[PDB]
RNA sequence: UGACAGACUGAGAGCUCUUUCUUGAUUCUAUGGGUGGUGGUGCAUGGCCGUUCUUAGUUGGUGGAGCGAUUUGUCUGGUUAAUUCCGUUAACGAACGAGACCUCAGCCUGCUAACUAGCUAUGCGGAGCCAUCCCUCCGCAGCUAGCUUCUUAGAGGGACUAUGGCCGUUUAGGCCACGGAAGUUUGAGGCAAUAACAGGUCUGUCAUGCCCUUAGAUGUUCUGGGCCGCACGCGCGCUACACUGAUGUAUUCAACGAGUAUAUAGCCUUGGCCGACAGGCCCGGGUAAUCUUGGGAAAUUUCAUCGUGAUGGGGAUAGAUCAUUGCAAUUGUUGGUCUUCAACGAGGAAUGCCUAGUAAGCGCGAGUCAUCAGCUCGCGUUGACUACGUCCCUGCCCUUUGUACACACCG
């Protein structure tokens, strides 16, 4: 009757996944779910430097592109259909959504 | 035998993280992908 | 399964790939972007442009040929993609309609002057804080030189640049040389967040009237 | 480029049914996705309705995006069809 | 016990202990041995095969699960390749191997469970006995 | 847990010293603690506040944090 | 090195003109004060303006004062 | 169009030939037109990049002055890192640059939390021991927490020269002092104006004008060789010339990043076994704060051996053999084992970088990558001497002044 399902939430953007994070949260809050979330997980930075001339001459100067990116998990102790019920508000741009069923 | 997914050249070729993009092409388009140059 | 880093790096080389490919097509069709959206059950691409009766096509007849050879070429379930064509609320603040329609008058042979003035007047009477046009190659001789047309407001420097500068570049073939053209246009601060941004210069203040009771 | 009539007629069948098609520049690949043909066939013979103006061919950053054009469907239908 | 006396001066004392416990066995490849890719000369000191008996029978002491993958590491160090700049280098695993084999003989270690090698319930007394054993 | 040989040594040597007025300012007197700190800030400020110094950024254009690779004209 | 700016200095003069009374010597309630009568995008920007109106108005408070009109 | 054997040829390329099959209007022949080109021209160009130039500089409108080029605004002065300010004022009012801004670091026993992070308590389990319990170190699980100090990552808080003192047109600002995590804009970076350079890039780009060639090709493809060759001169570096050390024990402390179906385990690889090293065979974990890896890093710290000796410093050169990567190791890919034991005794005239977690020392990760890192980009570890100044040399900005210079004193 009362599971463990656990939605796994990746993006790009901070402001934009916390957005979708507390609402996810005070989504199920409003059911009284149990809501264990959400749990922050170190952020990754994918990196390239790449020497800014296309032809090797100048002044070698090295621009560090890079890119966050942010984890967070959200636990809800609820059914694979009560789990889809509060996950169908619109999903802001790009935030990735990949609620699976844990151990 | 690997060349840029954009251009086809065979020097400057960035395999980091699979974009397989020569060094030149990428930074034309390395906005769009998401790499911001933060720092 | 595929990490994160490798995901996320392959929707950005995606985006990427599409929308340098929405500019081969839609070159005389007034594009000015994409944006890729991805729900459930379906994936947005949604193409927007300042003409869009031409992407069209006849009934549909080109956004068909266009969703589906995307379907194919990216690997996507059949039936799973989707592309949209949308307007551009306002056409003088995106300087991909502005530099097309710019090449586009110099390819065809209005006066190269007439060209600048006419694209600088249009986007200031947009609404825009301020333009800034530079066409470079060999115009009526062989040296090359460079024309720099500007008006209203414009910034070059700070974090502000990216969040508040709309730039394009676009080659142009004339016969006899390539003229590079440069469109830079600056955007006005709206809090609605349509047309201009939403935060204001980070030095523009606004010290309240101080009401009378 | 000596396309045979079975080739040729496999390269047109897919034309009608879907309307695009794209090749890449990898070239005698010996297997074209979606098809079966050594990708030379097809991209030569691409350039043989473009050339007859009977596909729209965006060369795409040589990644070969085709569209079939109502010039074209008319011939191309009276040969299987 | 094993942490108020001095990881130095009684692993002296276990060295001591691992001669005259009995005895065991001792590999006819002992004494030419530089237990390293990296090392120079063969270890100096005769008596060295307990030593480092010694020296190792506290690892699985004080941590859990080490094989001999990780056991090259710790005894493992700086490399230098004469012109070329120096690096890490990972130490002999025949060594390492063996003195667990010789240990696990004699009740000090066993293998483990969840890979490794882990200490035994009464090898953790003499360790802490001969530990008393010590100013 | 971390740093190296000689950051632990000074790094005990604050988990000592700020333990224990932590422990007298909430368990023995506020005014006994008073004279501790006055023992422990006479001798050296940084046993109860830390470096804010940490390893300053690598730069291109050299292998150090301000070294530059050797200049040559001819 | 710390000079203050024309941001800075216009806006203190400025802020001050339209809310005197409602000012005090606290750089902490002139900072919050200053919160509520403006948008600003930074808070380094808002001490610094918060800072050029706190002893600005000692000299307000000491004698008289440029261009900053006193009713 | 495609092919059998042999000749011809490295070629099991049918390339050409002997010969006679096989495919069927696809083509082949010429005129014309296209196409391709890492072919020329960066002095025809775009785009990008560097540099002038790391400094504080640049420009309209209206008004003033001059026949005019031009000028003023944009300044005598004080101040500032700053054309940043106080002010001045035939200018007034504006636009860029500077600042603001943006990112990581430095404080938060306060907030949201967190079994993919983890203390704390208690249950047991192992040991030592005045031992029976208690005291100590340890391993395993939980409805243990009025758990979040330690870790992650979000929110926001905090510093503003705020307060005090002396200085100053007592203005702008300067020096200092208690407090504080922090008082060079707290630290370091990102972005960064106008005008230019015949700066580099046509060999990054089916970006590109013109020219050259286009089937006996400057097109493509394959075999092999070369880019690595050695009298010599130059630049960035690695290793040293030792005892503040070499070697051999024992001891043990980081941080940033990384793991493309990688095919039938496979990129990172734990643990078991074989093996002297090298490397194998086996069971597996991980698309990852979960497994590799809490990355057990080195210098360092101990304890011995060496003893002023080109020595055991140093490790070039070379001989023999073994193993791995790959389709292939030869002009040694590299990693082992034994042996060989060179120059070098702190480097002439010259000359580079550098002001606090800095220089210098030490190692690690990433790029390239099947294999190869004496390189570059980052990371952490130990951690100073010196200075807190000047315009002397080299240059930069502004003013005044002289010029027979304007491709501008390399005149
Ligand atoms: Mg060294
Ligand atoms: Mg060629
Ligand atoms: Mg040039
Ligand atoms: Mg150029
Ligand atoms: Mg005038
Ligand atoms: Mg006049
Ligand atoms: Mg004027
Ligand atoms: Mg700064
Ligand atoms: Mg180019
Ligand atoms: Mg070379
Ligand atoms: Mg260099
Ligand atoms: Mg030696
Ligand atoms: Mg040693
Ligand atoms: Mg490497
Ligand atoms: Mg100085
Ligand atoms: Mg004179
Ligand atoms: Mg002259
Ligand atoms: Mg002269
Ligand atoms: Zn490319």
């Amino acid at each position: 009757v009362q599971h463990r399902i656990r939605i796994t939430l990746s993006s790009k953007s901070v402001k934009n996944l916390e957005k979708v994070c507390s609402d996810l949260v005070k989504g199920a809050k409003e059911k009284q779910l149990k809501v264990k979330g959400p749990v922050r997980m170190p952020t990754k930075v994918l990196n390239i430097t790449t020497r800014k001339s296309p032809c090797g001459e100048g002044t070698n100067t090295w621009d560090r592109f890079e890119m966050r990116v942010h984890k967070r998990v959200i636990d809800l102790v609820s059914s694979p259909d009560v789990v889809k019920q509060i996950t169908s508000i619109t999903i802001e741009p790009g935030v990735e959504v990949e609620v699976t069923i844990s151990d | 035998s690997r060349v840029c997914r954009v251009c086809g050249n065979s020097h400057g070729l960035i395999r980091k993280y699979g974009l397989m993009c020569c060094r030149q092409c990428f930074r034309s388009n390395a906005k769009d992908i998401g790499f911001i140059k933060y720092r | 399964q595929i990490s994160k880093k490798k995901k996320f790096v392959s929707d950005g080389v995606f985006y990427a790939e599409l929308n340098e490919m929405l500019t081969r097509e839609l070159a005389e069709d007034g594009y000015s972007g994409v944006e890729v959206r991805v729900t459930p059950m379906r994936t947005e691409i949604i193409i927007r442009a300042t003409r869009t009766q031409n992407v069209l096509g006849e009934k549909g007849r080109r956004i068909r040929e266009l969703t589906s050879v995307v379907q194919k070429r990216f690997n996507f379930l059949e039936n799973g993609v989707e592309l949209y064509a949308e307007k551009v609320v306002n056409r003088g603040l995106c300087a991909i309609a502005q530099a097309e329609s710019l090449r586009y008058k110099l390819l065809g042979g209005l006066a190269v002057r007439r060209a600048c003035y006419g694209v600088l007047r249009f986007v200031m009477e947009s609404g825009a804080k301020g333009c800034e046009v530079i066409v470079s190659g060999k115009l009526r001789a062989q040296r090359a030189k460079s024309m720099k047309f500007k008006d209203g407001y414009m910034i070059s420097s700070g974090q502000p640049v990216n969040e508040y500068i709309d730039a394009a570049v676009r080659h142009v073939l004339l016969r006899q040389g390539v003229l590079g053209i440069k469109v830079k246009i600056m955007l006005d601060w709206d809090p609605k967040g349509k047309l201009g941004p939403t935060t204001p210069l980070p030095d523009l203040v606004t010290i309240h009237p101080p009401k009378e009771e | 480029m000596i396309i045979s009539k079975k080739n040729r007629n496999e390269i047109c069948k897919y034309l009608f049914q879907e309307g695009v098609l794209y090749a890449k520049k990898d070239y005698n690949l010996a297997k074209h996705p979606q098809i079966d043909v050594p990708n030379l066939q097809v991209i030569k013979l691409m350039q043989s309705f473009k050339s007859k103006e009977y596909v729209r061919e965006t060369f795409s950053w040589q990644h070969y995006y085709w569209y079939l054009t109502n010039d074209g469907i008319e011939f191309l239908r009276n040969f299987l069809n | 016990t094993v942490k108020d006396v001095n990881p130095h001066e009684f692993v002296k004392a276990y060295s001591a202990h691992l001669k005259r416990s009995g005895k065991m066995e001792l590999p006819e490849w002992v004494d030419i041995v530089k237990t390293a890719r990296f090392k120079e000369l063969p270890p100096s000191d005769a008596d060295w095969y307990y030593i480092r008996a010694a020296s190792m029978a506290r690892k699985i002491y004080l941590r859990q699960g080490i094989g001999i993958g990780g056991f090259q590491k710790i005894y493992g160090g700086r490399q230098r390749n004469g012109s070329r700049p120096p690096h890490f280098c990972k130490s002999s695993g025949a060594v390492s191997r063996n003195i667990l084999q010789e240990l696990q003989k004699m009740g000090i270690i066993d293998v483990d469970p969840k890979g490794g090698r882990l200490i035994t319930s009464q090898g953790r007394r003499d360790l802490d006995q001969v530990a008393g054993t010590v100013p | 847990r971390g740093g190296g040989k000689t950051s632990q040594i000074y790094s005990i040597r604050q988990a000592i010293a700020k333990s224990l007025v932590a422990y007298y300012q909430k368990y023995v007197d506020e005014a006994a603690k008073k004279e501790v700190k006055e023992i422990f800030a006479r001798y050296d400020r940084t046993l109860l506040v830390a470096d804010p110094r940490r390893c300053e950024p690598k730069k291109f254009g050299g292998r150090g944090a301000r070294a530059r690779f050797q200049k040559s004209y001819r | 090195g710390r000079v203050r700016t024309k941001t800075v200095k216009k806006t203190s003069r400025q802020v001050i003109e339209k809310y005197y009374s409602r000012m005090t010597l606290d750089f902490h309630t002139n900072k919050k004060v200053l919160e509520e009568v403006s948008i600003l995008q930074s808070k380094r920007l808002r001490n610094k303006v918060a800072g050029f109106t706190t002893h600005l108005m000692r000299r307000i408070q000491r004698g008289p004062v440029r261009g900053i009109s006193l009713k």
